Parts: C-alpha cells; sequence; structure tokens
C-alpha cells in the first residue's frame, strides 16, 4: 500500500550532505594534523607495540629476537 | 525601558546562578519520573493487511 | 474525619493490625536479645562466663 | 476526570483565599486587574497556588496567559490531569 | 531436581513469551510465579540436601565450546556458596514475581 | 488502542484478556509438567555427588550417583 | 564406501622421509605433517585425562585438597607443557622444557 | 468483576498472524507457490540433518586420540 | 611459638576435613563443634558447651599472643 | 503503571539541519534531548572535572594519611604459627 | 550479601508500595505526613531502615559490624583505610536512611491534596511479600551467623577458601576494643 515515509526536503539535503563530504575536504590545518596523528601516528606507535610485544615474549623464552617487516 | 531591560538580563543570570540543580516536575510533566510511560496510541495509524503477495 | 473541607478515611484495621504488630515484635526481638547478648556485645563478660 | 463545576469552585477558593482580594465580588467571569484588583504579581501567584492545589504544571507562556478566572476554569477543565 | 532449579523459569518465561495472547495478563503472571515459587522451593530442598546434608552436585550436559583444550561445557557446580546464592536470587525472584 | 487491535504480537499485546485465560493456563500447567518430566529424569541421570550426606536426603530416592567417582 | 565407524591410523613415522631434507617427497612430507598431528592430538588428550582426573581429585578432596591432590597439580602442569601448536605467549616457566 | 474470575473480553489474539486477512469461514486460506517447496525442503533439512547426525560414526580426531592417550596412559602405568 | 601443645594430629584433622585457616592448637576442641555444628543444622542456640570451649581456646590463643607482642614491645622499649 | 498522556506531535524540521543531528537523541516526542546530556548545567564541564578532581584528591590525600600513620607498625598481637611447620604439607609443600 | 538482599528488597517493595499509592510521586519533597495513612508501610521501612543502619541484634548488626571490626583488625595502610571510610560511611548512612524516613513519613506533609485524598496501603499480594522480607531481615541474621560468619565453620566446605596467614576473624574478636566494636552503634545514632 501506500507505505512510502513522508520524505522531508531538509532531511533529504542533510542526508545527501552526510554522503557527499568527499567534497568538503580541503587540506586545512585541523584535517592535515588529524591525519597526521590518527593515521599514520597511532597506528605506527600499534605497530611498534605489538613487535615489543612479540619482542619481550622473545627474551623471555631466551630466543633471538624474531624479524619483522 | 532600558534601565529596565538590563535589571532584567541581570535578574536572569542570578537566577540562572542559583536555581535549584534538580527542581521539582510533576510526573506526567515534560522531564518527569512518569513522562511518556504509557502513552495513548497516536491518531490517524493503520495497519494494512497482506502486504507482499506474488499476485494482486 | 473532615477537618476544613478534606476528609481522610481511616487506614483499614487489618493495615494497622499488621504494621503496629509486626513492629512490636521487632521493637520485643530486639529488647530479648540485647538482655541476652548485653554484656557480651559491651565486654563486660566473655560468652564462656 | 474531574467536573468543571468543581473546577469552577476549587478555582473560586483559590481566588477567594487571597489577602488584596474582597470575597464577596468573585465571580467565574472576573479578571484580576479589573474587577478584584490585583497586579501581574499576584496573578502569577495564583495561578502557582491553582498549580499546588490540582497537582498539574503549566508552561511559563500559558501561565502568563493565564491572567483572569474564566481563563484559569477553562484551562483547568481543558487539562486531563485535573 | 537441579536442572529443574535451574531451567524452570526458562520454560516459564519461554512459554509465557511465546504464548503471551492464550495465557493473558494474569494467566502469564500466575505461571511465571509458580515456575519460580517451584524453583525456590526445590531450591530450598537443595540447600537441605547440599549445605546441611555436607554433599555436592556436580552436572555436566555438553562440551558446549569444545577445541583443543579450551575446556567450556555447560556444567553446573553445587557448592555451599552457590545454594547460598540459590536461596537469595529465587526467593526474592518469587517475592517479586 | 484504536490500532493496536489490528497488531499480532506473541505476547499479547496491550491489555490481554483472552476468553478462555483460565483453560489456557491450565493447559500450560499441565504442559510445564510434561516438558519438566525428561528434564528431571536427565537431571537424576546427570546428577553426581561424590560426598555421602551426612543425613538422608531425597535426592537418595532417584540419584544413584552417589560415591561412585574416583579420581584414578 | 567405508568399512566401519572407527578410525584406523598408524602409529609410526611414514617411511621415505629425509630430517635433512623433508621437501624432497611431497607425500611424505604430508603424512609425516599428519602424523605430528596425531601425536600432538594424543599428547593433549593425555593432559585433558589428567585434567579431568584432576578435577575429580579436588572435587572428592574438600578443604584438604592441597596435599591429596598436589601430585595430580604437578602431573598435569608437567603434561601441560608442550602441548600447543602457537601458544608462544605463556611463560616458559609453563610452557618450556 | 474481579480479574481473576471474570473472564477475558476478547475471543481471538488482537491482529492476525504475518497480517493476513483469515479466509471466509468455510474456506481454507490458498498457499503460495514457494510454500510448499519451501516446506518440504525445511522438513527434508531436518530429517537430513538430524538422522545423518546422529547416525554419524563418532570418529573424530578428539575422541581417537583420546583412546590412544588412554591406552598409553594405561601401558604406561 | 605457643605455650599450648597441638593435641590433634594431621590424621585425625584430615579425616574430619577441619578447615585449613583454623588448624591450630584448638582443633581438636572445634573437631567435637563442627561435628555438633552439623548435626544440629547450625542452629545458634544448640551447640553452647563446645561452641563455648572452643571460644574459650581460641581467647586463650589470642591472649598468649597479645602477651608475647607487649613483652616484645618492652623488650624493644 | 496505567495509561498517561499522548505524546504529542514530534519536530518536523523546517530549516537545514545541523551537520551532527544524529548527536540529538529524539524520541517521537516534541522534547528531543541529545545523546550526551549533562545532569548539572548549572555547573560548567571544566568547573565539574575541578570539582571531581578535588573529591579524588581528597579520596588520595586520606590514602596518603593511613600510609603515613603505619597502622602495621603499632600491631598488638604476634603474627600467628600453626603447628607442623607452619602447615607446609597441608598447604601443599613437598612432603 | 544475604543480608542485604533481604533488608534492601524489603526497601525497594516498600518505596514501590508508597510510590504505588502515591499516583508514581517518587519525589520525597512531596511526599511528607505518610506516617498516619500508610501504617503497615511505614512499619516495613521503618524495620527496613533499622536493619540496613545496623540497629543491635538486626540482620545488619551481625553483618556489617563484623566488617568493620576486621577492618580495623586489618592492620595494614588497605585496612587503615577502610576501617575510616567505614567508619564514615555507617554515619552518612544512618544520617540518610534517617532522613528519608523522616521527609517520607514524619515531617509535616508538603504533598499536594490530590495525591493526600486518594492513597491506600500495599494490596495482599504486596504485604504477603513485605512481611516474609521484615520476618527475614528480623531473624536471618540471627539464624546464619554461626551458620556463615561463625568460628570455624565447616558450613562453606570447599567453596569459600582463606589462606592461613589471612584469616583474622577470631583476632578481631578476641581483641578489638569495646569502643571499637561500639563505634557504629555511636556513629549511627549521630547520624540519626
Amino acid at each position: 500500500g501506500g507505505m512510502e515515509a513522508n520524505k522531508n526536503k531538509f532531511i533529504e539535503d542533510w542526508g545527501t550532505a552526510r554522503e557527499n563530504l568527499e567534497f568538503n575536504f580541503r587540506w586545512t590545518r585541523r584535517n592535515l594534523a588529524l591525519v597526521g596523528i590518527f593515521g599514520i601516528a597511532i597506528p605506527v606507535l600499534v605497530y611498534k607495540g605489538i613487535v615489543r610485544e612479540f619482542h619481550m615474549q622473545d627474551e623471555d623464552n631466551g630466543r633471538p629476537y624474531r624479524k619483522f617487516m | 525601558p532600558d534601565t529596565i531591560d538590563r535589571l532584567i538580563a541581570d535578574a536572569e543570570a542570578s537566577y540562572n546562578k542559583w536555581r535549584h540543580p534538580d527542581p521539582y516536575i510533576v510526573p506526567w510533566a515534560p522531564g518527569g519520573s512518569k513522562f511518556t510511560r504509557n502513552p495513548a496510541p497516536p491518531q490517524g495509524i493503520e495497519i494494512v493487511y497482506d502486504y507482499g503477495r506474488e499476485d494482486n | 474525619t473532615t477537618y476544613k473541607g478534606v476528609t481522610i478515611h481511616q487506614p483499614k484495621r487489618w493495615h494497622t493490625i499488621t504494621g503496629k504488630g509486626l513492629c512490636a515484635v521487632m521493637w520485643f526481638w530486639v529488647l530479648y536479645r540485647a538482655k541476652q547478648d548485653g554484656p557480651v556485645v559491651l565486654g563486660w563478660r566473655h560468652p564462656w562466663e | 476526570h474531574l467536573s468543571k463545576e468543581e473546577v469552577i469552585q476549587r478555582v473560586l477558593a483559590v481566588v477567594k483565599d487571597f489577602p488584596k482580594v474582597d470575597p464577596s465580588k468573585v465571580t467565574p467571569d472576573v479578571h484580576f486587574q479589573k474587577d478584584l484588583g490585583l497586579d501581574s504579581l499576584d496573578n502569577v501567584e495564583i495561578v502557582m497556588a491553582l498549580e499546588e492545589e490540582f497537582k498539574l504544571e503549566i508552561p511559563d507562556k500559558e501561565a502568563d496567559k493565564i491572567d483572569s478566572c474564566n481563563l484559569a476554569i477553562e484551562y483547568i477543565a481543558n487539562h486531563p490531569m485535573a | 531436581m537441579y536442572l529443574l532449579i535451574v531451567f524452570l523459569p526458562l520454560i516459564g518465561s519461554s512459554f509465557a513469551g511465546f504464548f503471551g495472547r492464550f495465557l493473558g495478563s494474569e494467566g502469564s503472571a500466575i505461571m511465571t510465579t509458580t515456575c519460580v515459587s517451584f524453583s525456590s522451593i526445590l531450591s530450598l530442598i537443595a540447600f537441605y540436601e547440599v549445605a546441611l546434608g555436607a554433599s555436592a552436585c556436580y552436572l555436566r550436559i555438553a562440551p558446549w565450546i569444545s577445541s583443543e583444550m579450551f575446556d567450556a561445557s555447560w556444567g553446573f557446580l553445587f557448592d555451599s556458596l552457590t545454594v547460598v546464592m540459590l536461596i537469595v536470587v529465587t526467593f526474592i525472584s518469587s517475592l517479586v514475581h | 488502542g484504536d490500532f493496536r487491535t489490528k497488531v499480532w504480537s506473541m505476547t499479547g499485546g496491550p491489555y490481554c484478556r483472552p476468553k478462555h485465560w483460565k483453560r489456557n493456563t491450565a493447559i500450560a500447567m499441565f504442559g510445564v509438567v510434561l516438558v519438566c518430566i525428561p528434564i528431571a529424569m536427565k537431571s537424576a541421570e546427570l546428577e553426581q555427588r561424590p560426598h555421602h550426606p551426612v543425613r538422608p536426603i531425597p535426592s537418595q530416592l532417584w540419584c544413584k550417583n552417589f560415591g561412585t567417582k574416583d579420581y584414578e | 564406501g567405508r568399512k566401519k565407524g572407527y578410525v584406523e591410523f598408524d602409529e609410526s613415522p611414514p617411511d621415505d622421509f629425509d630430517p635433512a631434507n623433508p621437501y624432497k617427497d611431497p607425500v611424505a612430507m604430508l603424512e609425516m605433517r599428519e602424523y605430528i598431528v596425531r601425536e600432538k592430538w594424543i599428547q593433549i588428550e593425555k593432559a585433558k585425562i589428567i585434567r579431568e582426573k584432576l578435577r575429580w581429585c579436588y572435587r572428592i578432596e574438600g578443604v584438604n585438597h592441597l596435599q591429596k591432590c598436589r601430585h595430580l597439580v604437578n602431573q598435569y602442569l608437567e603434561s601441560t607443557r608442550g602441548i600447543g601448536w602457537g601458544k608462544d605467549g605463556r611463560h616458559p616457566s609453563l610452557h618450556a622444557p | 468483576p474481579s480479574r481473576w474470575t471474570s473472564p477475558g473480553h476478547e475471543e481471538r489474539p488482537k491482529g492476525y498472524l504475518f497480517n493476513r486477512t483469515p479466509p471466509p469461514p468455510g474456506q481454507s486460506r490458498k498457499w503460495e507457490d514457494w510454500e510448499l517447496p519451501c516446506y518440504i525442503t525445511s522438513f527434508l533439512t531436518i530429517v537430513i540433518l538430524g538422522v545423518g547426525l546422529n547416525a554419524k560414526p563418532d570418529l573424530t580426531i578428539e575422541t581417537w586420540a583420546h583412546e590412544k592417550a588412554l591406552e598409553r596412559l594405561k601401558i604406561e602405568n | 611459638g605457643s605455650s599450648k601443645k597441638m593435641i590433634a594430629t594431621q590424621e585425625e584433622m584430615v579425616e574430619a576435613r577441619v578447615p585449613l585457616a583454623y588448624r591450630d592448637q584448638c582443633a581438636h576442641l572445634l573437631i567435637p563443634l563442627n561435628k555438633c555444628r552439623q548435626a544440629e543444622f547450625y542452629l545458634p542456640w544448640k551447640c553452647e558447651n563446645e561452641r563455648h570451649s572452643y571460644e574459650k581456646c581460641e581467647y586463650e590463643l589470642v591472649m598468649e599472643r597479645m602477651l608475647q607482642m607487649q613483652k616484645i614491645r618492652e623488650e624493644q622499649k | 503503571s496505567g495509561m498517561g498522556l499522548p505524546v504529542g506531535k514530534h519536530y518536523i524540521p523546517d530549516k537545514p539541519l545541523p551537520m551532527n543531528e544524529e548527536l540529538l537523541w529524539d524520541n517521537g516526542t516534541p522534547f528531543p534531548e541529545p545523546c550526551i546530556d549533562r545532569i548539572a548545567d548549572t555547573v560548567g564541564k571544566y568547573e565539574a572535572l575541578a570539582w571531581l578532581c578535588g573529591g579524588l584528591s581528597f579520596f588520595a590525600s586520606l590514602g596518603l594519611l593511613a600510609v603515613w600513620n603505619d597502622k602495621a607498625s603499632k600491631i598488638p598481637f604476634t603474627p600467628k604459627v600453626y603447628p607442623y611447620d607452619n602447615l607446609r604439607v597441608e598447604l601443599g609443600g613437598e612432603p | 550479601l544475604m543480608n542485604h538482599a533481604f533488608f534492601k528488597a524489603l526497601l525497594f517493595l516498600s518505596a514501590g508500595s508508597v510510590i504505588h499509592a502515591m499516583s508514581d510521586e517518587q519525589d520525597m519533597r512531596k511526599m511528607g505526613g505518610l506516617a498516619s495513612s500508610f501504617p503497615f508501610t511505614y512499619a516495613m521501612m521503618l524495620m527496613g531502615s533499622l536493619s540496613l543502619i545496623g540497629f543491635p541484634f538486626l540482620t545488619g548488626f551481625y553483618s556489617k559490624d563484623v566488617i568493620l571490626e576486621l577492618a580495623y583488625t586489618k592492620y595494614t595502610i588497605s585496612g587503615n583505610f577502610a576501617f575510616w571510610l567505614g567508619s564514615v560511611s555507617v554515619l552518612f548512612t544512618s544520617y540518610y536512611s534517617f532522613r528519608s524516613l523522616f521527609l517520607t513519613f514524619l515531617v509535616p506533609t508538603n504533598s499536594f491534596g490530590r495525591d493526600i485524598l486518594r492513597c491506600h496501603d500495599a494490596p495482599i499480594p504486596m504485604a504477603i511479600p513485605l512481611i516474609l522480607l521484615a520476618l527475614g531481615s528480623l531473624f536471618v541474621g540471627y539464624l546464619a551467623k554461626d551458620m556463615m560468619i561463625g568460628l570455624g565453620t565447616n558450613f562453606w566446605a570447599n567453596s569459600l577458601f582463606v589462606l592461613p596467614k589471612n584469616e583474622i576473624l577470631a583476632e578481631s574478636e578476641f581483641a578489638a576494643p569495646t569502643i571499637t566494636k561500639l563505634i557504629p552503634i555511636l556513629f549511627s545514632t549521630s547520624g540519626a
């Protein structure tokens, strides 16, 4: 039956603006800082911590530290 | 009226400073403990039978 | 009973009896236990005395 | 639901129990400023007393709109939680 | 008895939630309350047996998660502490029902 | 409500009072009695009590796995 | 079609397998891997049996379970020394010979 | 009018299952085209799964290694 | 140490299943008390003589330790 | 327990929505509030943080006072010694 | 834990009875003067509140007092911290429980006249749980004291394990001075 939602123009515009955020990127200072912190620095720190955990396991086992990329 | 308006603004600020952290609200009033507990059904709502069928 | 314009019905007899009796049981239990284990709690004498 | 006659009687009792009000000249269709002579603050005090008696909460705009007995009875009778 | 203790609330809850249209507001309440009450009675009997009899009941049905040594299971440990908690939970549940 | 009477829900709905709720509740009692029998028998089969109780206990009537377990 | 439902494997390493060059013969490599898997599973099941008898010792013996089941605790803890395939996070004090 | 004595007001649960309009009295609803194949394949799935899984021999490596470990422990002890 | 010889032996303490934390010099008096507690459903008014004897023994032990520590403190000062 | 008043008509947007309206935990009622609500609107977030830090600092100061008390240094009874080598075998020592 | 389950369920059930009778008021600022109109419910609230405070020889007297004694006797930094905070918490608990009792039942009426007229005490199926919970909050603490918290009881069997060097129950019982035993009562009455 006639079950279609009563579409609101402003709600639809909000949805389209949300799904079209790729046009609004401008490499501003905030965007650059966020990319450099949460896109590079945090993954690098996580990788270093994981490698450190593996190397600590190697030291406790007495083996020779493993080789990672 | 200008000094009246400034007095009103100062009184509003003073009230906002010293208002009760959790003022009493009637339970069914907006913001009470009974607000929207068991509301009456909204009007103009229709339930449709036999929605999806292979043939009409 | 009504005083100015407001009447308040008496609470039910079983309500009053139950509440009063259970509180009386509580107070009598407290008094009996205080008599029995008063000095022990207050340090007057050990239980094996 | 609460009867309109009882609403009228309780509102009239609230209005009559006022210092600056002559109890004789209180009628379901009087105006606070005009007939029985009260200012705005007495009106909002009377509205607060009506709220306290009837166990209901009015938004501030409608509380200001309540400025006479007839309005008070009309609002309280229209409210379903009276 | 002990699986009855554990699963009596489940049976009543499932029946009242899958056939609540037939039991109604009163029938479902009666059913859930009587299931919890029988669970509490069996819990008191279990208290006698375990705590007051210095016994201990152990149960196991299925491995559930079974790996090389991930030894999960659908077991039931009935110690004095477990039985005390059983009484507390079941009695409070019946009174709350 | 006005439209809630046309909505089928598993757990009755708002203010569910069927005409034969007494008969339905009796049938539910019988169903509980029926479903609890296999559970009770499985309980009696699967229970293990390594320690003999100090006093005679109700579980001694049906459960027989009393003191039949050893760690060897 | 299968003859009967019980597993038939050989408890011996496959022949023509060179430890120096395990990758020379693919069939020998795969059969040796399967045999190693079977041996590891046998060790795991032995540890599981020891664990089961340990748990039943702990259940049967009450407060005095620290001295009656000490031998079983030691046996289980030495039996779980080389069970795993990738349990390198387990401390060498409990997972290394 | 006690709640525990008076019979319920409604003769039928409110609404209809699957929001299906009931057929006229003395008639049975017409089944959908998918209903027969779906029900036959569901019953066949249930019977095949149950019978096959219960009748399947327990030839798992876990049980085989358990038996072998028991034999080895008995030999060692 | 203590000024009371341990009457109860390891074998009878283990057989009676005395709790580990209470395997002290008063265990020989605790053993009958625990049997009485089991026999009388741990009621707080049934086992009086045994409970009083065990509590007196425990109080004697605690007083011995208090005297020892008081002597230690006097020697320190 | 008991039927209440109708909730009323919700808010139909008539102006462009903010780009974070999903952070508005709106019911079907005309009284929506954000998914994150500050219980004490009178005080600022930093003032509340300062007060909470003061309370936690009071807890830490009381802990430091307990450390400075050195109650273990004023124990009135010597440590209890159990018979049979301090229950070595019973606790799990090598027999 | 068991004693708290009992008397706290009692408090919640009694407060729910008050709220249900008062048309779901739930606010103590508009709840005064209900002692006369709620005899049985007020009696239940009083019994539960006294148990929660730990009035002598109730179900809360046999649980929290021993906890405080053990906290005092645990001669450690953590023990001292716990003893201080437990004593002050006993004081505050007495204060707020008696404040709730006064505001809900004994303070002169502050509620609206609408709720006062139609207030009815708890019916039979709301009173049967209350009576059982009151009996429990009276006698559970006394009956289960020797069963659970007794001196060297084998009741727990192997369910609970305590190291021989960590048992201080007898030490507290026979070492705690009388003043430190009686601190909770004095703090409770000061808070009241």
